[PDB]
């Protein structure tokens, strides 16, 4: 009926606060210092509505020190997730324009992996959009774009209905300038056939386009949406929760600690002379309000007058608790941090590394059929070969093979167990081989010189 | 902007000449604020007519 | 087809179990299956379904 398409569903508003909080966590103290207002609490309040009260929490927050372990976890997550390149299945030369761009950028394939695969580790969902113009072109779609999902039983299944996303373009006027064109597409789903709409806005005009059915090639239209919302936990239209929202919760604490650390140390951090027992007789006639304090002056002091350098002692309270905080955040398995004191005995980590990269084979696994499933659409669109697959590395805390692991794997393939492909591909995984399969084997049909 | 950046001289002679500073215009962009009077839009005169709200 | 569903706990909200000829048999077993409504508008709704 053309309804309100910027719709935006009432748990994507709920969830749009968190994930704004992980953009800026992600972002590091530059944002986090600009918004300290939602993180570090005043610590008067009645103060802070006066001018030196905000003067005041301004310094406090000027002295706070970031810690930006949840940017560095993210980091290394892709780091293992991403070692040497995803491998895909299935023709390759016909295949080639999705590959090596993707979306008609430049971009391959690989690369809008890497990104989709960090959207989903940060907060937790994702979007890929498959439309074809000829050539079918894959999407990315950020969390806060997709606004809006409506999921019912088509034949008594659960089927996606509806679903509203975010488009942002640029126009192409005559100057420099830059503008946001914005586009909405509305993707229906009525009596098992697909259909797809357009929204646009410019020079204050929304615009509706007609009901397109996107066919393939033999025909048939479509019998579902081509979108995935790969998440955390699965690629169903329902939210799933942010994996990164602890790491935060817990970095977010550890800043405002530092700031009251921080502002500890420069005001009590320095000793000071605390001269007890003085008058200011002595004071203005001997002293005459000034203290020479080196080794090559000596200041004299009357009766019972006893100097002592205070300032606040070390392993204090709140260092213990900013330690605490760093072990907590350890403790939570994440590799955010790297401690060259600890050490550990070889062999114990082996049995701990399934749980330790839960969230890694997790995530993994669906940007990976995500992928996969928007890769058999486009085949369908072009009539593709539909028995296609995309897997990301699977095998995390990737290293160099050693001389036993490389003679073993030429030793099985010598053997009929393990593919020559299969043992390329170790080879590169390990790092001892960089051509191709078939360059290698078009250089190795030759004679041997001997 | 330097107004008296190029000034004749004499060569043969040796005189004073005044100094002349940097002076920084500086620019602006003022900041409006523009917003919508509330709107009363009760779902019940929408569904008495079935108009989705 | 076939389609497998997927009841979460609290879902299940009620069973039975009777001895038929020495046999435990489920003789009831009631859940719940929750959905949006088809409104032309794009506004969402919560609808129930009793299985």
């Amino acid at each position: 009926d053309s309804n309100n398409i910027k719709y935006v569903r009432e748990d994507a508003k709920k969830m749009h606060k968190l994930w704004a909080h992980i953009r800026m966590a992600m972002e590091g103290s530059r944002a986090i210092k600009d918004n300290a207002k939602e993180f570090v609490p005043h610590p008067d309040n009645t103060k802070a509505t006066t001018p030196e009260g905000v003067a005041r929490y301004k310094a406090y927050i000027e002295r706070a020190v970031w810690y930006g372990a949840s940017a560095n976890t993210v980091d290394g997550m892709l780091g293992q997730i991403f070692a040497r390149d995803p491998v895909f299945t299935g023709p390759e030369d016909k295949f080639d324009m999705l590959i090596n761009d993707v979306d008609g950028s430049g971009l391959s394939i690989h690369q809008q992996a890497r990104d989709s695969a960090e959207d989903a580790l940060s907060l937790g969902r994702g979007g890929l959009f498959v439309d074809y113009s000829a050539r079918p072109y894959i999407k990315f779609i950020a969390a806060e774009d997709i606004l809006n999902w409506r999921e019912r039983w088509v034949n008594g299944a659960k089927r996606t209905t509806l679903l509203v996303f975010r488009e942002e373009s640029d126009a192409d006027d005559d100057g420099y300038q830059i503008y946001k064109e914005e586009v909405w597409r509305e993707l229906r789903l009525v009596d098992g056939t697909y259909w797809q709409r357009t929204w646009r806005e410019n020079d204050g005009q929304l615009y509706v386009d007609d009901w397109i059915s996107p066919t393939k090639a033999d025909g048939s239209q479509f019998d579902e949406i081509p979108f995935v919302i790969f998440g955390s936990k699965n690629n169903d239209p329902t939210i799933d929760m942010p994996p990164m929202r602890d790491l935060v919760e817990l970095n977010i604490a550890h800043f405002r600690n530092s700031a009251d650390y921080e502002e500890a140390c420069f005001i009590c951090g320095q000793p000071t002379l605390f001269l007890s027992g003085l008058t200011e007789h002595w004071v203005k006639n001997v002293l005459g309000g000034a203290v020479v304090i080196g080794s090559r002056d000596a200041v004299p002091l009357p009766v019972n007058a006893k100097p002592e350098l205070l300032q606040a002692e070390g392993n204090g309270m709140v260092k213990e608790a900013m330690d605490q905080k760093e072990r907590q955040m350890v403790a939570l398995g994440a590799k955010l941090i790297d401690s060259d004191k600890t050490q550990r005995t070889f062999g114990e980590a082996s049995m701990e590394a399934a749980a330790q990269n839960s969230v890694l084979s997790r995530v993994s696994k669906n940007v990976s059929d995500a992928y996969t499933k928007a890769l058999r659409w486009a085949a369908m669109f072009l009539g593709l070969d539909e028995k296609i697959e995309y897997e990301l590395n699977s095998d995390f805390d990737i290293n160099k093979m050693s001389p036993e692991e490389l003679a073993a794997v030429i030793s099985a393939w010598q053997s009929n167990a393990i593919s020559f492909t299969e043992m390329r591909w170790q080879i590169k995984k390990g790092g001892r081989a960089y051509l191709e399969d078939e360059d290698m084997r078009n250089e190795s049909e030759q004679d041997d010189p001997l | 902007k330097i107004q008296g950046l190029v000034r004749p001289r004499d060569p043969y002679s040796n005189a004073d000449v005044a100094a002349k500073d940097l002076r920084q215009l500086v620019d602006n962009t003022i900041k409006v604020a523009s917003g919508t009077p509330p709107i009363n839009i009760p779902p019940s005169m929408l569904r008495w007519i079935q108009k989705n709200p």
